[PDB]
DNA sequence: AACCCTAACCCTAACCCTAACCCTAACCCTAACCCTAACCCTAACCCTAACCCTAACCCTAACCCTAACCCTAACCCTAACCCTAACCCTAACCCTAACCCTAACCCTAACCCTAACCCTAACCCTAACCCTAACCCTAACCCTAACCCTAACCCTAACCCTAACCCTAACCCTAACCCTAACCCTAACCCTAACCCTAACCCTAACCCTAACCCTAACCCTAACCCTAACCCTAACCCTAACCCTAACCCTAACCCTAACCCTAACCC
DNA sequence: GGGTTAGGGTTAGGGTTAGGGTTAGGGTTAGGGTTAGGGTTAGGGTTAGGGTTAGGGTTAGGGTTAGGGTTAGGGTTAGGGTTAGGGTTAGGGTTAGGGTTAGGGTTAGGGTTAGGGTTAGGGTTAGGGTTAGGGTTAGGGTTAGGGTTAGGGTTAGGGTTAGGGTTAGGGTTAGGGTTAGGGTTAGGGTTAGGGTTAGGGTTAGGGTTAGGGTTAGGGTTAGGGTTAGGGTTAGGGTTAGGGTTAGGGTTAGGGTTAGGGTTAGGGTTA
């Protein structure tokens, strides 16, 4: 899992941050190791769909129509 | 009496040697290992649709049994005319 | 010789009447109608779970019965450890 | 599922290709209009991982060792 | 490749007689077709601008070897799962019967809704700017990748404290034995809540001038860290003689179900 | 406001139920000597400590001014007061009986490492990739307004269809045959279930030369108005020839029933 977060990556050699993917990619790893947190990784783009530009709408109108 | 039931050892009843029996008969020499699984999974798959296609057929009718007419249109609907059995 | 309800309660006995008093414990006070189904839910989850590690706990001494003792040895893995009933 | 897909793609009308994308990307509308193709729209770009740009500095040359 | 018995379900009449295909009589509305000219169905020409059509240059892959290493391929002894009668039963199907609930056909007579028809808005396009991937010229720093060298875990000759099977009493968890009121369902019902239309307006939201602030280059120098011996303080394992601590069984005390009676809220003038 | 109906504190009466001894006993708590493991100091080499000197590099602070998403004052709309039988529905016993669960014994089943000699484990090394800076350019997202324009409101005249009376089969509900799916047992043998193993069968690097892949130039040929004239589409009276329906007769059609022509195995030489 580790090389394949590494491939999806690209990287000379396994990081924690390859680790880190590669453990909240697998399902089955996330919810083994739920209370581990890696040292000298970030986080993955999880998010949902509101706070989002646009969308919302900023404008709604021009003042009139 | 009869005091028992059916259990899990229905996956398992379409036994190894009938699928690759079957798989001879088809034109497949050498079956893997992960073959049967799988074909044992489609075949339930495939058979739930079925049986729930009957069984909506049959509580249509305003009955409790399934009869080889019901299968026959059920398989029709699906995409697979089958003959000899019915007409 | 069999009972005729194969149905074996699918998850019924979580009445509405019956969530309309435990949400009341907490504190709630207009219990909407879209929560019972997520509550049997919920609970049928969280007994498949314990359940799962009961018996995995009574299948190592060779035993046919579940105890108090491994349901609650079960529990305490869970994170909640109850007093009284195991002992 | 037409509303969702063109907040998703951003247009003032729904279009076909809005409505491709809802076709598509809801499970049940995919499997119920299965033989149904609309005009004036594009595919959604739902693909494997095998044909990507990943030469890894290609080897077989030159010995860069 | 024919036999060769072996022999069972297909095998030519044949025979009612049930019931649908039918052989004495009648009405009905709907296949062409002739006037009609409408508008979509008969071809003719211009143009010009995105558009195809046609060479040169180049770089990753399609495919054919190359060694190589791991998986489902076929007997073997089973022996467990699985055909083969042979009855033996107990529950949906299957026949109408007569009664209704449930359906036609028809005469209006008001419902109302898309052809047409204008009018208003909400976009298809331009025009500037503003973001926005992407691998080459350098070049360069530890953070990246390749070998030399050395020093205690990994380590197997006797041995020694408990899971391996096994009878064995007895006890506890379903069995289908058993009723019964106090909880599960149910239909009509109304009075708060849920959910949207407009309207301020105040919070907020994208800049522009400004006046410091905090890691680079490191700039020097100081307080206990741990690996040197070792040292007397400390703490179980064979003892033994008590000694502390549950078990079964009477025992008697306050929480336990029941009947009768007085404070205490929303009713709405 | 009203009198106001309502739950909510008292009071025996057993009925358990926690608990007050009572020896029983026996685990199980509770005591000496010892020695060899278990702690307890100080000093060297070295990771920290602070107090400035430049030397930039954003930067977040302050003003600001439209503006829109909220947060208010209503209008329709759903589920909690009720009540009530009645059909379940969930408690409590009685047996009982039978599988299970602890209770005791006996051989594999575990410690340990002498021990010395590896062999994996671990510092220390300088030479190729690195890994992302810069710098475009061409592709990819924002906003006014006008030229149609594709839709949002009108509207009035006919094709439905909702209003109402009257029959006829077509379904509705029992009431038994019955029969064809459920329910067992002997048994035996045949279909299924276990190892191997080695050798084909995949699977991954190493040339090269074909073969697609982008951009510059024309010279079209494919996108658009204007007619216009004939070749079909399309509703409307009117037959008469193609149909539909209520009645017999009746030839053809649908359940049983044998005895005879081939249809499957099994030892047959080839």
């Amino acid at each position: 899992l580790a090389g394949n977060a590494a491939r999806d990556n690209k990287k000379t050699r396994i990081i924690p941050r390859h680790l880190q993917l590669a453990i909240r990619n697998d399902e089955e790893l996330n919810k083994l190791l739920g209370r581990v947190t890696i040292a000298q990784g970030g986080v993955l783009p999880n998010i949902q769909a509101v706070l989002l530009p646009k969308k919302t709408e900023s404008h709604h109108k021009a003042k009139g129509k | 009496k009869r005091h028992r039931k059916v259990l899990r050892d229905n996956i398992q009843g379409i036994t190894k040697p009938a699928i690759r029996r079957l798989a001879r008969r088809g034109g497949v020499k050498r079956i893997s290992g992960l073959i049967y699984e799988e074909t044992r999974g489609v075949l339930k798959v495939f058979l739930e649709n079925v049986i729930r296609d009957a069984v909506t057929y049959t509580e249509h009718a305003k009955r409790k049994t399934v009869t080889a007419m019901d299968v026959v249109y059920a398989l029709k609907r699906q995409g697979r005319t089958l003959y000899g059995f019915g007409g």
